[PDB]
RNA sequence: AUUCCGGUUGAUCCUGCCGGAGGCCACUGCUAUGGGGGUCCGACUAAGCCAUGCGAGUCAAGGGGGCGUCCCUUCUGGGACGCCACCGGCGGACGGCUCAGUAACACGUCGGUAACCUACCCUCGGGAGGGGGAUAACCCCGGGAAACUGGGGCUAAUCCCCCAUAGGCCUGGGGUACUGGAAGGUCCCCAGGCCGAAAGGGAGCCGUAAGGCCCGCCCGAGGAUGCGGCGGCGGCCGAUUAGGUAGUUGGUGGGGUAACGGCCCACCAAGCCGAAGAUCGGUACGGGCCGUGAGAGCGGGAGCCCGGAGAUGGACACUGAGACACGGGUCCAGGCCCUACGGGGCGCAGCAGGCGCGAAACCUCCGCAAUGCGGGAAACCGCGACGGGGGGACCCCCAGUGCCGUGCCUCUGGCACGGCUUUUCCGGAGUGUAAAAAGCUCCGGGAAUAAGGGCUGGGCAAGGCCGGUGGCAGCCGCCGCGGUAAUACCGGCGGCCCGAGUGGUGGCCACUAUUAUUGGGCCUAAAGCGGCCGUAGCCGGGCCCGUAAGUCCCUGGCGAAAUCCCACGGCUCAACCGUGGG
């Protein structure tokens, strides 16, 4: 399997970068999300705990998964912005607030 | 009805925005402001799709509220609110400035003009009309106003361009429409187009009033004297479909 | 929709037209070639109503219809309305994805991709085309090859003996 | 995309009806809808009523507290959160639902209120000085099975008020300056009269308090938004409905409204309306569009968007810019329920769900997460509005139910037998949940493994035989078929069609030039008035001339989005949706 970095956005106002990654999978299943925590680090470039997965899905039969990630700086910034799948797909916080 | 309305429905949400109208089924409805809900662009449009600085109505308005846009030289916080046309628009965090303007398919576009020019806001008022002291005061579609003169003839019936300073909200450099002025079209069918005027002569009773222009190209147009907006002699620049 | 169904759908003569083609084209239901005589119909009766009219209908449409036939391969170099009208229901079943396939030879005969296409392992562009009723430009004939290959994964597998017995291409 | 066939007869030609073949929309039988995508579901019933859950709140950063807890501290003491009641402010008129009534200035488009208002909000200008004052909370206490209710001492605020600073409004007289197409609205002076502005903020930041960011209030002007009002044109059927009208048509004065107005009123007049169909009865939300058709035309008002109307039936006011008010009150009618029988409470033609009805239509689900909105500096709260899954012959689209060798039959194919790959299906992985689900898709194991229903005399000649039976039982849309070698019955076998559908009934549109404008007729097929007269109406020889009303041309304002076509793109693909053009 093999990410590859497509589009970079630079939000400066909270300091973050916007990725978009397509990543592989030929012959093997849907990418596992797990090795993709391992792999992640290095791609964006900062901490390991600031760099953060959200989104894919996955072609059918197609082999090429789009998506998109965010690699922050500030680790206070990025629970209280961020819209709450993001937070439990790579592991930070659930769900905010109920009735 | 039998009151405002509240909520805006995305089927309901126009073309002139240029937006998915099958996405949810409720749209951003402005509160009540300077222009009318489906002629002007929403805030939420601006930070959220437009730019991709939000992913979440709760981005944008968080966004919005530390800033990242002042409207005419003054704070805004929610992303309610309706943007005029002839408006000038801020991103202080990145320097851009836009211009509000009609394409000539009729949505509204921001088209990027310079830093130098987020200054001016060229006015051409709505109405001139006496309050008490006998003074004469100036008044826009978007609501902006000032006050204060001796009354009389001035400098025009109300075709002007006045330059404005916006964080001081004053008025500068007077300046009429001629029969050799510029006027860019804002309203009809006839947008987006910006030329010299041929002259100013109409239709001289009843309420059509036309005027008549040609451009650069040289195609001869006619538009009310409403839905002429005098630029100047040019200060922005034109609009592209 | 795009099912068609004549004013008369038991007549003779149609009847014999449709028996004939089950494996000169593929069938294994009359509606497959029902959706092909539509596409055709539509862009034929619209051929039809430019050329009728006068000058003063913008020839910026006509323009655009007339360049989808180009990339499709109809009208492969004509760029004439009146060419589109004597067009027959036989030049778009020689564009289907079983007969386009078995063109460069990938598929022993038509009859042949109906369990290639099932399971994956023919891919056109990027990605497995998986429908019989799929319409090939002449631009995406330039990559057929296969994917996600499990019989041509293994030459050693007897299905790769039976597509190829020593190449059998063309259309028949 | 423009098609015809059977049937009047012994045969023939014309006329003409019927039936069938096509599209679409309900419902109904069998089977099925695997799998996957989008639409949809009391939608032609009782605009019947409901048990039970739910659709309406929210600020302690306005505000002095009561209680629990925290930081503390373990004191003095200040800083927080939850919970709690009272005034403030804002939403509750919206959002959601339905379409009964209404054939009309309901609705659409263009006009137009210089007759009229518009808070929250947004803009610009300016103002918030001083004085006065309360009631819950707390403390204490009575009753009712309840609903619900209390009496009092104390007391906070953007609490409630007055005065001034003025402004507003009316009215009489003078005159200019802004805006206009005009009428004439806006200016100012003066006299006399009334009403007689406003309120502030905690822990932070800015200013000295006020003030401001933030929240809100006052006055002047504007904007936006909502409400009301006027006009042009368009605005159903029955003439076994032809004459209609008494605030009724107008004038004059006046009241009342936000305001024009016979809206209401007094007076004065006798007009107003009608055959280019008034009035009356009857039926119907209207529009964008949609269905069908080559068109002309016909048919329709359903999801959905737009505007109006309603909320058990009727009547009634108050608060608010905005209600005569869809989960508010008063009351009357009907009906329901609780009851110490004294007395209370309601309104699913709102949403789940129930029950009645009938030919017919769902889970007492999951979430507040995303979407919109109100309040809140924000955090965040509220939301059966909403986002979704569930279930559902409701529609549409896509796709699989194999392939090869192959002896031999019906070789555009089939079956035996052999071999191969292999949708479901299992285990695993992403998805996604914003916590489920929908389980697909992908990878490994791995099967040829979900296919049915109708017809077979002519119409569909598209598909043929046997046995039983013998004008019977039955079949039938039509013409018919059975009174014993039945292709038509019934069973069986075979074949043909179409395919997750097929078939039936009901309706609508084409076929139907059977509504004739395109595109029909009247000697004999149905159809010339017994004849005239002349009214309304329709239609007018030649030549000229004026107008340019009709009529043709050009430009410009405009006919919302969606629906429709074409183009390209995305989802494996496509339906579909985006975008641009038309």
């Amino acid at each position: 399997m093999e990410i590859r970095i497509k589009e970079i956005k630079e939000n400066k106002l909270i300091g973050r970068k916007e990725i978009y990654f397509e990543i592989y999978h030929p012959g093997e299943p849907t990418p596992s999300r797990k090795d993709v925590k391992g792999k992640l680090v290095a791609m964006l470039d900062l901490n390991p705990e600031t760099t953060v997965i959200q989104y894919i899905r996955s072609y059918f039969g197609s082999y090429i998964s789009k998506g998109y990630a965010k690699a922050y700086d500030s680790k206070e910034r990025m629970l209280y912005i961020e819209p709450e799948y993001i937070l439990i797909r790579d592991g930070l916080i659930e769900k905010k607030e109920g009735e | 009805r039998k009151g405002p309305k509240r909520h805006l429905k995305r089927l309901a949400a126009p073309t002139s925005w240029y937006i998915e109208r099958k996405a949810y089924k409720w749209a951003v409805r402005p509160r009540p402001g300077p222009h009318n809900m489906r002629t002007s662009i929403p805030l939420l449009y601006i930070v959220r799709d437009y730019l991709g600085y939000a992913k979440t109505a709760r981005e944008a308005r968080k966004i919005l509220n530390e800033g990242k846009f002042l409207v005419d030289g003054r704070v805004r916080k929610d992303y309610k609110f309706p943007v005029g046309i002839m408006d000038v628009v801020s991103i202080p965090e990145t320097g851009e400035h836009y211009r509000v303007l009609p394409n000539r398919i009729g949505k509204l576009i921001l088209h990027p003009i310079s830093e130098d020019e987020a200054f001016i806001k060229p006015l051409r008022i709505r109405n001139k009309r006496m309050i008490k002291g006998a003074r004469v005061q100036l008044n826009f579609h978007d609501g902006t106003n000032h006050i204060v003169s001796i009354a009389e003839k001035d400098n025009y019936f109300t075709s002007y361009t006045v330059l404005m300073k916006v964080p001081e909200r004053e008025i500068l450099e007077v300046l009429p429409f001629e029969k050799g002025a510029y006027v860019f079209v804002t309203q009809g069918k006839n947008v987006a187009r910006k030329g010299r005027i041929v002259e100013i002569k109409r239709f001289p009773m009843g309420w059509p009033d036309v005027v008549t222009i040609e451009d650069e190209e040289g195609e001869l147009f006619d538009t009310l004297k409403e839905y002429a907006f005098v630029v100047g002699t040019d200060k922005p620049k034109i609009s592209l479909p | 929709k795009k099912y068609e169904t004549p004013p008369h759908p038991w007549i003779k003569e149609r009847l014999d037209r449709e028996r004939v083609l089950m494996d000169k084209y593929e069938l294994k239901n009359k509606k497959e070639l029902w959706k092909h005589e539509t596409q055709l119909k539509n862009f034929r009766r619209r051929a039809r109503r430019l050329l009728a009219a006068r000058g003063k209908q913008a020839e910026i449409e006509r323009e655009q219809l007339l360049a989808r036939l180009k990339r499709l391969g109809l009208l492969p170099e004509d760029a004439v309305l009146d060419d589109v009208l004597s067009l027959t229901i036989e030049d778009i079943l020689e564009r289907r994805l079983q007969t386009i396939v078995y063109k460069k030879g990938l598929a022993r005969t038509m009859r042949q991709a109906r369990q290639l296409i099932v399971h994956g392992h023919i891919e056109v562009n990027g990605q497995i085309i998986r429908s019989p009723s799929y319409l090939v430009l002449k631009e995406e004939e330039d990559t057929i090859t296969y994917a996600r290959t499990s019989p041509f994964a293994n030459p050693q597998h007897p299905e790769r003996m039976m597509i190829e017995k020593a190449k059998q291409g063309g259309e028949a």
